[PDB]
């Protein structure tokens, strides 16, 4: 599994050597450097957010351009470190402007559609187009929750929150007071939430069938970027969530399908 | 405890405020305000933000960031200095009266649309538009329990203001949760919800306006009607996986 | 259960003896394409296993339904032994030209569990979604694997650990890297105007479609769907249809 | 590994068929039932402890004959099991005098000394001779506690206890109270203690070396079998026990090793 | 609860037992025997197991099995009879004291090596002979406790009889653990712990003697010096990896 | 540490290729017996390793202790190789025939890691007791198993995890199943008369046996022992040998 390959100690240290490498020394047709300019104006706008194009990528460097695609978290978490990384040393005051470079990848070589998304594209960044038809409002979502202790009053370190489950805590150093444990306000750490709804486009719908939609979940700078009725070009990681309503509806076990949003184009 | 020290920096800065020039005269601007509003009836202060920040701009940083805590703090502070400087009360007062304090200050107001979730449990000034306003019910602020079996009692608990209960004790210190609230022996004071709507302006074009739930108690019930334009002075907080409701408690209104 | 164990044995032998005019394996050419991704059912004939052994297709029309895991199978041996597959990888049999037509008045609990063949004009299908064939589940006081848990169209979970330590009553965590996914569908068809008898309505029924006949038949054509009869859950039950090969004449 | 095999359902079924099946059809050279007298003995004077030779269990079974000396926990607990079974058949009301039939392994084959025994002994069934030097009193020890939740004041159910580490309690069924446990003094079970200490015989040590000496732990009805200064034949478990005071005092992370006692025979 | 129940079984055994024959003539023997002991200033008395076996044969295989809380429940109907016989006490000796609850038996005593593991929480009979003994110290039986920083008091908390403690609470309902037994506030009895050895005749050949440690109190203190030949009826119970100590607590000896 | 790889292809090379006047491999012959059990410890002649590469018998000597581990697991290569054996029995190297003699007073810190050789008269013995060379550890947050965590003659574990998640600060539970045990003997002995200088009392010193090499030297009986000279745990240090072979003469 390439999941495992990536999870490499050294392969992951090599990986992010290579990305920082790309970074720094990517010169352009006239031999510009294309990054410098990049951050400098995501600096100047106060931005936190960092295009970065596939085509290039593979242009420089094969080997991490077929890791990508098929182990997208592992490896778009060691490319925000990297960014993260040569923005300070570029700007060493851009610790208070923001807190987190994200990555956006462009121009993925690979493009489907709503209706021919299986089992096979489950865990792997994919590219799909279509016409947005619901977007509900901006809310708070937990981040990384800081769980307090009753027993002894210290709070415990910072727990990672995903789309698909609910964090349960740890375990205090002595005293196990597991029971007694809260959430407290001013030290969690919280992000933004929004969960369009995509369909597919009313040009490119086989006469013979209907439309198709999924779901579709955005989060931090990617908030507000889209509008109800807006063609869009949406890539992201194709993601599985259980859903126990389906299975007793349909009288068959079956899982609900999301899609993590990544990068967001409008055409 | 660092408490006790912050609640005498408040006192002090009660205490020892004064406006004016050596050419015109020197005036102490809340001690005697405080007096005035507690002699008339009215419990409550308006107190500024730059004031605070000239007296002691720690005090004041710890204000537009910590808010719940610091403000606690300065409304006790205020109380007793209220209670210090009307100590003779006629016969029947001598209980004292509890002081809510109102924040304001001359700040840029932000957006409704640039609230982050990193601005959260912080001051924030937002305008609006106010088009839903809700019936005056009743939030308890002191209850006394009572178990169900052994009768024993447990007076004097504190709730904490705004959208936020009190979970009860399953011990009775008698099956499981034997403890049931006494109605005659609690305290309730006003209690009212908003719905404060994004600036006509302010909204970008092909959009339709967004909205935002307030909170409102005490003396600041029943002070604005629907369709009237304010700017709100309030601490953000939070009352779908994780996903969380998020409010406004007000402790400042400027109807325009 | 030696019947399922010699059906398979039969099957393997049958997909690598399998000779026509040409004298040459079919199913090999055909496991060629079950190499690639994209691919997981094959096809086979059923006059053609009648010509390789009536015994053997006689038997399988028996218990179609009981012997068919074991099909699918012998079926991944050959195709793994045939070419270099992830051994995660699943496949599924298709059985083609079934000349034993039957009526949707003609179904009854006696059918159940043997292979048949119906025809019907599709009303409404739904969308695309995934289906837990088998789960992993993990004890909470142990932590042992139970994998290969089997849904039986319904969240179906033990009560006994891997381990001979722990028996435990409902906490079985679900894994879903270890578990498998299929393709599922949800089609309902109606009975032909042909079909239809004097003074009745048609007793439209439901159609179970997985792999990859899935999104085969659109809305209003008229299709043969071939495939076994199930119960789907005082016990609550129900009839439903899971077709595994989709033809239009 | 022998312990491996011996785990598997089906395996542990087969010993125990076996096993029922030598108990019950067992003639003697004049062909009569020999586990028929000993069970009736056993019964009519109260034992709780049902004596079975190694060279008959060869001769009628090779292979849990083999399997035994490698894997003696899993098998003697099997042989207990087997045992109990066939005195409750012989004797339906056996049940009210004794709670537990023990199997006591008689003429082991291979015999060893004190100071031939290494880690190649470890977790098998041995079999040395030695004087006793040391002899405990008869102290209660925990055998299954029953662990209480003060959250639901219901019990917890039965915990085995080894004499190697310290048993903690499992999960309760919704409310989690790990810390609020407890053990209550009626329902829980204790068994007999005994630790006595072996040296070897005065005539079989090497003149130039000096006398060695082992610990052993007696438990159940083999307490107050042995008197200081008795020569035994001691069958049992040889054990591996952690202790740090040694590893602090030779400067060396080292082993105590003790033998859990399973047949006493005095010469 | 079916404590109650076992009380008021215990009462009425307790109030209706009588012997004797129509013939001669009945006497109560317990309730006077409670009376006369009560007017002495003697709290106790000696409750035979035959008896208790004829009057209710479940309350006497109650007794031989689970000691503890029906011991208890005895104890509890002793003091609420001998309160309602002598109902009209003389001024300043209103308040009813204790009872104290001796058991005797005339079954064949058991020997101290005879004493399983099974045996645990039962009564048993054992003879011996005493040689060692230790000074009368006090054990508590009520105790009441204060907290350090807000002196909040919670009193009379009981304490179990024998060699058994009592957990302190942590929380102050004040840092962790403020809670401290106020000395005077404390109810205490008398205490002793004694050394049983096996008779001379049932130890076996070529071994030492062994022992078994007692527990002793209230009446039973001071009763046997080193030296004397005596039949123990108590309670067994506990007090290396789990490894634990166990004891003997008396509640009866018949010096001989 | 390439010093440490060359040294551990090179040392397989001579127990693979060394051959006397016969002409054949002695090694193959001992590894023979290192086949059955009772046999963990393999003898080598420092002298045949001088004729066989006196460059590679050099490097041996400059860092015994740190290349033993390495000559161990080419001789548990070579030994597997020769016939069957579990892969968990491990295998000690013995080395006779030094005729670097030394003296007890010329024991230095700077000889600390050198293969050395001393004379004395046993004192002392103690019993044999189990050692733990390499243990498992598990973490509690996680359970990920650190297998092969080696022990510097003290209670030593980490404070990471196998699986990049955890860091544990002292939860690191012990698995003896997993473990890996060596017989222990710390025997001590005196200076003998022919050494003693004038006017001194004899630097009694402690020697560390292990493997085979146990209960093998008895009260006095003068024996040359053969091994490196190591510190054994402000930072509290102290003296002590580990032979690896000892000799009578
Ligand atoms: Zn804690
Ligand atoms: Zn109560
Ligand atoms: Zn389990
Ligand atoms: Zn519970
Ligand atoms: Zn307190
Ligand atoms: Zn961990």
């Amino acid at each position: 599994t390439v999941r495992e390959w990536v999870s490499m100690a050294a392969t992951r240290l090599e990986i992010y050597h290579r990305f920082k490498n790309f970074l720094r020394t990517h010169v352009d047709e006239h031999g510009h450097n294309v990054f410098k300019e990049k951050i400098s104006d995501m600096c100047k706008e106060n931005k936190e957010s960092l295009p970065v194009n596939y085509e290039d990528l593979a242009a420089r460097e094969h080997v991490l351009a077929y890791f990508l695609p098929e182990a997208p978290a592992e490896m778009l978490k060691i490319f925000d470190e990297a960014a993260k990384e040569v923005v300070l040393v570029m700007y060493p005051k851009y610790d208070r402007i923001a807190r987190e470079i994200h990555v956006r990848i462009s121009h993925l070589p690979l493009v489907e559609e709503l209706r021919s998304l299986r089992q096979l594209h489950l865990n792997q960044l994919i590219r799909t187009s279509g016409v947005v038809t619901c977007c509900t409002g901006v809310l708070p979502q937990l981040s990384m929750v800081k769980y307090n202790c009753n027993k002894c009053n210290f709070i415990l370190g910072p727990f990672f929150q995903s789309q698909n489950q609910e964090v349960r805590p740890g375990s205090c150093p002595e005293c196990q007071s597991f029971g007694p444990f809260e959430i407290n306000m001013e030290e969690t750490v919280y992000q933004n939430y929004q969960r369009i709804t995509i369909q597919e486009s009313p040009g490119k719908v086989a006469a013979g069938r209907l439309p198709r939609s999924k779901d579709a979940i955005l989060l931090a700078d990617l908030v507000d970027s889209c509008k109800p009725g807006d063609e869009i070009e949406l890539t992201g990681i194709y993601h599985n969530n259980y859903d126990g309503s389906l299975n007793t509806a349909n009288g068959f076990p079956v899982f609900a399908t999301v899609i993590l949003a990544n990068h967001i184009t409008k055409k | 405890a660092k408490k006790s020290q912050l609640k005498k920096r408040f006192r002090e800065f009660l205490r020892q405020y004064r406006i004016g020039t050596d050419r015109t005269g020197f005036t102490f601007k809340y001690r005697d305000e405080l007096k005035r509003h507690y002699n008339l009836g009215e419990y409550w202060i308006e107190v500024e933000m730059e004031d605070l920040a000239s007296f002691d701009e720690d005090l004041a940083d710890y204000l537009y960031k910590q808010p719940t805590e610091h403000l606690q703090l300065l409304e006790e502070a205020a109380q007793e200095v209220a209670d210090e400087v009307t100590r003779p009360r006629p016969a029947g007062e001598e209980t004292i009266q509890e002081i809510q304090v109102m924040l304001r200050s001359d700040a840029n107001p932000a957006n409704i649309r640039s609230l982050k979730s990193e601005q959260m449990s912080h001051l924030v000034k937002i305008p609006g538009i106010i088009i839903a306003a809700t019936a005056v019910r009743a939030k308890a602020t002191k209850i006394s329990i009572q178990c169900r079996s052994c009768r024993n009692t447990i007076g004097n608990i504190a709730v904490r203001p705004g959208l936020e209960g009190y979970a009860m004790p399953r011990k009775c210190n008698c099956p499981l949760d034997p403890y049931f609230i006494i109605p005659d022996k609690c305290k309730c004071v006003d209690f009212q919800t908003l719905k404060l709507q994004e600036s006509p302006d302010a909204v970008p074009h092909g959009e339709l306006p967004r909205h935002m739930q307030l909170y409102c108690d005490r003396y600041l019930c029943d002070k604005v009607v629907p369709g009237n334009r304010v700017t709100i002075m309030g601490i953000y907080s939070i009352r779908g996986v994780g996903i969380r409701s998020s409010y406004i408690r007000v402790v400042g209104i400027q109807v325009d | 259960d030696e019947l399922s164990d010699k059906c398979q044995k039969l099957f393997l032998e049958f997909l690598e003896e399998c000779k026509g005019k040409d004298g040459s394996n079919l199913y090999v050419s055909a496991a060629e394409e079950l190499i690639r991704p994209e691919r997981n059912t094959l096809a086979v004939n059923f006059t053609d296993i009648e010509y390789y052994n009536q015994q053997l297709a006689t038997t399988i029309q028996e218990e179609y339904y009981r012997v068919y895991p074991h099909l699918c199978r012998a079926v991944r041996s050959f195709a793994r032994q045939m070419g270099n597959i992830p051994a995660n990888k699943e496949f599924y049999i298709a059985f083609s030209d079934f000349p034993a037509r039957q009526k949707i008045r003609e179904l009854s609990s006696a059918k159940i569990g043997t292979l048949l063949r119906i025809s019907g004009q599709v009303v409404r299908t739904h969308p695309v979604h995934p289906e837990l064939v088998s789960g992993t589940f993990l004890c909470m006081d142990c932590q042992s694997i139970v994998k290969d848990v089997e849904q039986q169209f319904r969240y179906t979970q033990p009560t006994i650990c891997k381990n001979p330590v722990c028996a435990n009553r409902r906490r079985f965590t679900l894994d879903t890297n270890k578990s498998r996914f299929v393709d599922f569908q949800k089609v309902r068809i109606q009975e032909t105007q042909a079909e239809l008898p004097r003074g009745a309505i048609p007793r439209s029924v439901e159609i179970i479609l997985r792999a990859e006949a899935v999104e085969s038949a659109m809305a209003g054509d008229r299709c043969d769907f071939t495939g076994t009869l199930i119960v789907v859950p005082d016990l609550s039950y129900r009839l439903a249809f899971l077709a595994c090969y989709v033809g239009a004449t």
